């Protein structure tokens, strides 16, 4: 059986060459961090997409952007090319570091459309552990509206006549009281949506953002250092 | 719907006993229903 | 087959009640959570009200939250939605929309319309 | 000129007693570990290694302690064997010193991936905690290796039969240099590493507040727990063990007797101190955190 | 209406009796317990697809980290080891001949892979594009044509010397998330999430008979051995064996403890043997004669995302979200 011995060796030699170029590849995925952009097809997804692109390429639909922070490589997709049935194409993003969800917090005949698929996406049974990075976004256009005042918020919320700012906020510079107190209704409708259901699995984070904002690199590394620090505290059995 | 709904349709209890049949004549050949000797088995 | 075929609807004077009913047909009915949505004419397709598999849990719409009282008769093996008051932005074609996945927390329903699982819906104007 | 030990009731009955107890809960805590680690874990990752590597060696040392119950209970007369006291010393440090070392690995590791979370995920690998556990398995048995000379047998004045952990009075100084060597190596330099990750992990876990994530506060709690367990069980043991190789070196006279008894007394109730370490570490590394209790059936 | 009602009658007619009463003289199964022959494990994430090749023994995987593993399920030692451009991919296929390996998924693109290659390595042999939704499933018919399952809601027949869609299949209402092949390969059964499997003729280009009845999404399609049957599993967790000839339902799988939808059904080569995947990381075996679930197939850290019966009937592959494929036998 010497051919079937070469055979048998040289089987193994190329299993051997395989498997150390599958560990580079372990090392290097391990090493990279996937990002699924979601939100509305109103606005937000892709205009924040190409400015990280601007800090990588799609093709067929799918824009993925291989931006990387400090040290740390992020890919960050936005998959635009796909029909109508979110259901179906989400499961796959079960082993993403993050789902970064840009609401257009502007519009508010949307948001509860956004709200619902949120609250869609924290609910599902593949996306349990799968944290959210919450990216409300067009701040600038939200305040512009609250502003005008054409439209309030009281008719498509009624909650929010008895809504009231929370001891906890931060206002930016300038900050009106009524703008800061819009986009903080709004921060804490998604939030009553993300602490609903989660039992410490997974955090929304709410970062608020503008079109033209270029710390939003920054924010996502962050909430991925967060994410990530409460994957191992979970794995190190440190609660 | 409508070429659909014009076929053949046989009876519920023919297409069953044609489905048993294939079943006990292919029972032999089927590892998993039988299992083989692990010299036969290749795994 | 699944079928949601709506019932009631018609012209109403505004603030009047109009309620809607689904006759629900194909499936257990009794652990997938429903919603009713509406499409306005021309103009998109927008969630109304959810309701889980008991019946508890419910929510609407904040444009409709007061009124429209959701309910789900498991036994009937049907839903309703009692307009209890009506606006001219209320005048939309109104459609049931069963969750995919029976026993989940989610609704993964089609918003440019090509959901399976929706009833041909019922026309309300006022 | 011999101290009689009056107070011998610290080693004939209490060090028995905390023996049992620690047998007890730690067999039954670390074959748990081990059964969850083995039988239905996950595809496993490095503080998996470590962890398991841990609860091996609190298990084997709970498995070494019945021979020391037996031989205490009997008032400090062997239970027969005679070579296998050199072999029961030996197992029995070559596990408590491995959990020392391990608990350490886990303190280091947990440093990597709390202050470092993203920095340390690709350069983080299984097969480094497997070759790091080899290394500290082999680095134990070298270093406590001189047990299986020292730690003879003898034959007391009372005709009773003494397997010596230490060792006999002839190399009494040899094996206080021996000793001192190895806490120093294998439980100081261990202790800081310990003390300095789980502080760098606590500052990390505090001054960052993880931007917006809730709930650190029992990791916190969970962090200063395990210190303060491996530091009220491991330093006055090892400290009482020196004082005590030193109090046999020296005194040994009526004048200096009665603060000798004390480092004796202290001593043995210090040695239980360590037991119940193989029974602390197994609770507060698996069964006090979340994901071993779901993952355990 | 007229068409469905009449559809309905017939169907209600010719269901003179049930498969379970006629099969309760046949002798059950009794007890299956398959064991971890092999573990094929070095999947870096997890794996969406599953098929083995004619010759039963080579088996692929494709798994999201954008690997098409071709692996020696024998010795289990990955023959292969093809990076794709698209990291998720939920579709792969062995040729007949075993010279192309198809995979395809959110790209929307099925990439063909030639194999058997005289430069000696794997390389994009064809990208068959037209498709406006992600890949669900794609197999070849005779290694020079293949069919692909897609979601936009239509199914494709292309030609891979020609690279173009040579016929179309439409009618579904939803995304169709199953496809599989007739023995005699002339006809396609194809699930769609819509609670509905349409029978396609591959040279017609139409639907020839649509199958109701499920109440959820589709994610699974299997043909029996003898091509006369097709069982599919769906999100209500129940699995149901559909009769070309009667035309309707024949069959149904459920029990009260699964609450889970299936996600990849595999028939025996007998066709006495259902096997599905679950969510709930268990896979099951069913007696298809006796709809009595013969046995369970644990030991999947996470839910069996794909499940491949090899043509000898010899083993079972079940890949999972664990990124672990395993080998019954
Ligand atoms: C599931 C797999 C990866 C777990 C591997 C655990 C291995 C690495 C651990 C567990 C038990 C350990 C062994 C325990 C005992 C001894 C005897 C000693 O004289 C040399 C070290 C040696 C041989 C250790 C080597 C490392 C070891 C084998
Ligand atoms: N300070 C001391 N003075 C007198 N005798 C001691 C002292 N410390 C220990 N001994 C005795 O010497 C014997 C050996 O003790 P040691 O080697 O320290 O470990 P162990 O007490 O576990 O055998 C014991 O039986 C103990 O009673």
């Amino acid at each position: 059986t010497e051919d079937q011995r070469n055979e048998e060796k040289a089987q193994r030699e190329a299993n051997k060459k395989i498997e150390k170029q599958l560990q580079k590849d372990k090392q290097v995925y391990r090493a990279t961090h996937r990002l699924l952009l979601l939100g509305a097809d109103n606005s937000g997804k892709s205009t924040i997409v190409k400015q990280m692109r601007i800090l990588s390429g799609g093709t067929s639909g799918i824009f993925e952007t291989k931006f990387q922070v400090d040290k740390v490589n992020f890919h960050m997709f936005d998959v635009g090319g796909q029909r109508d049935e979110r259901r179906k194409w989400i499961q796959c993003f079960n082993d993403v570091t993050a789902i970064i969800f840009v609401v257009d917090s502007s519009d508010y005949n949307r948001l509860q459309e956004a709200l619902n698929l949120f609250k869609s996406i924290w609910n599902n049974r593949w996306l349990r552990t799968i944290s959210v990075i919450l990216f409300l976004n067009k701040q600038d256009l939200l305040a512009e509206k609250v502003l005008a005042g054409k439209s309030k918020i009281e008719d498509y919320f009624p909650e929010f006549a008895r809504y009231t700012t929370p001891e906890d906020a931060t206002p930016e510079p300038g900050e009106d009281p009524r703008v800061t107190r819009a986009k903080y209704f709004i921060r804490d409708e998604f939030l009553r949506i993300s602490t609903a259901s989660g039992d410490g699995r997974h955090y929304c984070y709410p970062h608020f953002t503008c079109a033209v904002d270029t710390e939003n690199a920054r924010r996502i590394f962050n909430d991925c250092k967060d994410i990530i620090l409460q994957m191992n505290l979970r794995e190190y059995n440190l609660v | 719907l409508k070429m659909e709904a014009n076929i053949d349709r046989i009876k519920v209890s023919k297409a069953a006993a044609d489905l048993m049949a294939y079943c006990e004549a292919h029972a032999k050949e089927d590892p998993l229903l039988t299992p083989v000797p692990a010299s036969e088995n290749p795994f | 087959q699944v079928q949601l075929q709506e019932s009631g609807g018609g012209l109403v004077q505004p603030g009047g009640s109009l309620r809607l009913s689904c006759a629900a047909s194909g499936f257990t009915f009794s652990n997938y959570k429903m919603n009713w949505v509406r499409q306005a004419p021309g103009k998109g397709l927008e969630w109304v009200s959810d309701i889980s598999q008991s019946g508890a849990s419910i929510s609407y719409t904040g444009s409709v939250k007061g009124r429209f009282t959701i309910s789900r008769d498991n036994a009937k093996n049907t839903l309703y939605l009692q307009m209890n008051s009506l606006k001219p932005e209320d005048t939309a074609v109104y459609y049931c929309a069963r969750c995919p996945a029976p026993f989940t927390r989610d609704c993964f329903d089609v918003t440019s319309t090509t959901y399976a699982y929706r009833g041909q819906g019922t026309q309300v104007t006022v | 000129f011999k101290c009689a030990l009056t107070k011998t009731g610290f080693q004939f009955y209490y060090l028995p007693a905390v023996y049992i107890l620690v047998f007890i809960i730690g067999f039954l805590g670390n074959s748990v570990a081990i059964w969850m680690f083995v039988f239905h874990m996950k595809p496993w990752s490095g503080i998996s290694v470590y962890m398991f590597n841990l609860a091996l060696a609190d298990f084997l040392y709970v498995l070494t302690l019945p021979a020391l119950i037996f031989y205490y209970f009997n008032k400090t007369d062997w239970i027969f064997g005679d070579a296998m006291c050199k072999l029961q010393r030996f197992i029995f440090h070559v596990n408590l010193y491995g959990s020392i070392l391990f608990l350490t690995c886990i303190s280091a590791h947990r440093y990597s991936g709390v202050v470092y979370p993203l920095k340390s995920l690709g350069r983080l690998k299984k097969k480094n905690a497997i070759c790091i556990s080899v290394l500290v398995w082999l680095i134990v048995v070298v270093a406590i290796s001189p047990i299986l000379f020292y730690s003879g047998t003898g034959v007391r004045k009372n005709k009773t039969i003494t397997c010596y952990d230490t060792t006999s009075d002839e190399y009494l100084r040899s094996y206080f240099i021996y000793s001192m060597c190895t806490t120093v190596a294998m439980f100081c330099v261990p202790l800081v590493l310990i003390l300095g990750c789980y502080g760098l992990i606590v500052r990390a876990l505090i001054y960052k507040d993880l931007d917006n994530s809730p709930l650190r506060r029992k990791s916190i709690y969970l962090v200063i727990i395990v210190l303060t367990v491996f530091a009220v069980s491991y330093i006055p043991f090892h400290v009482m063990k020196t004082m005590n190789l030193r109090a046999r070196l020296d005194f040994q006279t009526p004048a200096m007797c009665a603060f000798n008894d004390r480092v004796y007394a202290t001593y043995q109730v210090t040695r239980g101190l360590a037991s119940l370490n193989s029974c602390v570490d197994p609770i507060l590394y698996f069964l006090a955190g979340d994901t071993f209790r779901r993952r355990l059936s | 209406e007229q068409l469905k009602n009449q559809i309905r009658d017939a169907r209600k007619a010719c269901a003179d009796a049930t498969l379970s009463q006629i099969t309760n003289n046949i002798d059950p199964v009794g007890r299956i317990q398959m064991r971890t022959r092999r573990t094929l494990r070095g999947h870096l994430a997890k794996i969406y697809a599953m098929h083995w090749g004619t010759d039963s023994r080579l088996l692929v995987s494709a798994s999201q980290d954008g690997k098409l593993i071709i692996w020696d399920s024998y010795t289990t030692n990955k023959v292969h080891a093809i990076p794709l451009r698209s990291s998720w991919v939920m579709t792969c296929a062995y040729a007949p001949s075993g010279n192309y390996v198809a995979c395809g998924g959110l790209d929307n693109i099925c990439s063909i892979y030639n194999l058997k290659t005289r430069e000696g390595n794997v390389r994009v042999s064809r990208e068959l594009a037209g498709h406006t939704g992600y890949l669900s499933c794609c197999r070849f018919l005779d290694d020079n044509q293949i069919v692909t399952s897609s979601g936009d809601t239509t199914c494709a027949l292309w030609d891979i010397e020609t690279g173009q869609q040579t016929t179309t299949f439409t009618g579904h209402t939803g995304d169709v998330m199953s496809l599989s092949l007739a023995p005699d390969t002339r006809l396609f059964v194809s699930g769609a999430c819509d609670a509905s499997a349409k029978l396609w003729d591959v040279r017609e280009g139409m639907c020839r008979q649509t199958f109701t009845g499920h109440e959820s999404d589709i994610n699974a399609i299997c043909f029996f051995p003898n091509g006369n049957a097709f069982a599919t599993g769906s999100d209500d967790a129940t699995c149901r064996l559909f009769d070309l000839r009667a035309d309707q339902e024949l069959m149904t799988y459920s029990h009260d403890n699964i609450i889970c939808g299936i996600t990849s059904v595999s028939f025996s080569k007998s066709g006495r043997l259902l096997l599905a995947g679950y969510d709930d990381f268990n896979c099951n075996v069913w007696d298809a004669l006796k709809a009595d679930r013969a046995g369970v197939l644990a030991g999947h850290d996470n839910r069996v995302s794909c499940l491949g019966v090899t043509d000898d009937g010899m083993a079972v592959a079940t890949g999972s979200w664990d990124s672990f494929l395993k080998i019954w036998n």
